[PDB]
């Protein structure tokens, strides 16, 4: 297919966008498209506890209603994650 | 989950066959093309907030203001005129535009654009045809059913719903297509006869086309026709 | 209907005395004893308002007498614990809604 | 005031909404087709038996 593989090669060249990065619901690296490896390796590890933890936060309230998206804001950078049972997009983009 | 087995009523579906393959694109596919679909619009409105928090509620004695927001195009399409616009009937953010060429000697195929105020970017639906797309409309009941008119006079539906894009119907000479082109086309509000597409060729006749079950079935509904040759 | 019309708050409504266990380090004999007592102990002192300290006074004292001298049992809404215990000494069964009890021999 | 701001944002379009979720094609058109499942026959007549 050209349909999720064109999307997510869309999403990257798109300006001010620093990287798309799909995590596996075991917090590994399907496809990870930024810059310098130690950031891509630190968001794989990182932002998906972030995210379990985030989602164990909307559950507590209402154990029916399950995280559709989330959205951090940074001081400098925006951080943007799609999470799904079999995995989860992560991007982040610099605030205009 | 105990509740689930004590009342097996409506055994929960989507069975883990998956996609698999283990490498070359694994998975990527239908839960996780909503996150990536709602990932692009919510990366764009990021990026447009400065144009969408101006677009809501700018708010713009006998003086008027037009404010020009988005411009949605395509550079393989400069080449064609926007011709024919709707809304869609249900939904007033998905609107279609329906790329032809005018001026006649230069005609080259027409890509019809479902555009959704969510992303400006690229369309929600694209769909190659034959020749120019003249006129386009959607059907004010069921707004999937999409009317399309291109030259040669083929008369074209699509649903927006079908997952392959080709066209659900098609006229043919043996289904009395008219000559030349089709510059207007339109949906009859009635549902009591079936569906009921109205189309107008430069032939110069009002065609009422019903929809059936792979076929498509012609009726006059008038003639445009004083010392000339043809029909006006 | 069924599970569709079944929302969180008609599921705690429609059933109180529903019944499921999480972890099972303990014998399977011990808990068929266990869980009859903290079921009857906890409905005996949920009172107007379910005094969770009330609760695990009856528990502690029930389960001392029954078993063993230095018996442990803590109930909640939600906690994260990491307990030292001695083999097939441990039983984790949570009541319906917001009640998870965790008991066992020290 | 900065919690109204991101409230104004999120009101503008609804950004999730998917364009005809669920509902199927409907109407599909499906062509008449007849398929021969097996011929029966005589073997060795004299002449043809109709």
């Amino acid at each position: 297919m050209s349909e999720v593989e064109d999307t997510l090669n869309r999403i990257k060249t798109h300006k001010t966008v620093l990287g798309y990065l799909i995590v596996n619901s075991e917090g590994g690296v399907v496809r990870g498209a930024f810059k310098d490896e130690e950031e891509s390796k630190n968001i794989a590890n990182s932002i998906p506890l972030l995210t379990k933890k985030a989602r164990s936060v909307v559950r507590d309230l209402d154990p029916t209603n399950d995280l559709v998206f989330l959205r951090i804001q940074t001081k400098l950078n925006e951080i943007m994650v799609a999470p799904d049972d079999e995995f989860s997009l992560i991007v982040i983009q610099t605030k205009g | 989950a105990e509740i689930m087995k004590d009342h097996q009523i409506e055994n929960k579906k989507k069975k883990e066959v998956d996609q698999d393959k283990k490498q070359d694109q694994s998975m990527y596919s239908t839960s996780f093309k909503r996150c990536c679909k709602i990932m692009e619009r919510m990366v764009v409105q990021n990026d447009q907030e400065d144009k969408y928090h101006d677009y809501r509620y700018y708010w713009s004695k006998n003086e008027g203001h037009l404010l020009p927001i988005w411009r949605f195009s395509n550079e393989k399409q400069r080449k064609k005129n926007v011709t024919s616009i709707c809304w869609n009937p249900l939904y007033p953010d998905l609107f279609a535009v329906s790329l032809g060429s005018y001026d006649f000697t230069k005609q080259r195929m027409g890509l019809i654009c479902l555009y959704s105020l969510k992303n400006t970017t690229h369309p929600e639906y694209a769909f190659n045809c034959e020749a120019g797309v003249m006129c386009l409309d959607f059907h004010p009941k069921s707004a999937a059913l999409l009317a399309v008119g291109l030259y040669d006079g083929t008369v074209l539906v699509y649903d927006i719903r079908n997952k392959h894009k080709k066209p659900i119907y098609q006229s043919t000479v043996r289904n009395q297509k008219h000559t030349d082109p089709v510059w207007q086309v339109k949906w009859n509000p009635d549902t009591s006869k079936n569906y009921n597409f109205y189309s107008i060729s430069s032939d110069g006749r009002v065609m009422n086309w019903i929809l059936m079950k792979n076929k498509l079935e012609p009726e006059e509904v008038i003639l445009l026709r004083s010392t000339l040759i043809g029909l006006a | 209907k069924a599970v569709t019309d079944m929302d969180i708050n008609e599921l705690r409504k429609l059933m109180i005395g529903k019944a499921i266990i999480n972890s099972s380090d303990m014998q399977g004999d011990l808990l068929q004893e266990a869980q009859d007592v903290i079921q009857s102990g906890i409905e005996n002192n949920s009172a107007p308002v379910l005094n969770i300290e009330a609760a695990c006074k009856y528990i502690k004292e029930n389960l001392d007498k029954k078993f063993g001298p230095t018996w442990q049992c803590i109930i909640g809404e939600g906690y994260a614990y990491d307990v030292t215990v001695q083999n097939n000494t441990l039983l984790f069964m949570f009541y319906n809604g917001n009640l998870a009890v965790l008991i066992f021999k020290s | 005031e900065g919690v109204e701001k991101c409230i104004y944002q999120n009101n503008q379009i609804d950004l999730l909404e998917e364009y005809f979720e669920g509902e199927t094609s409907e109407h599909v058109v499906e062509n008449l087709s007849s398929k021969t499942l097996m011929l029966f026959k005589d073997e060795k007549e004299i002449c043809k038996r109709s």
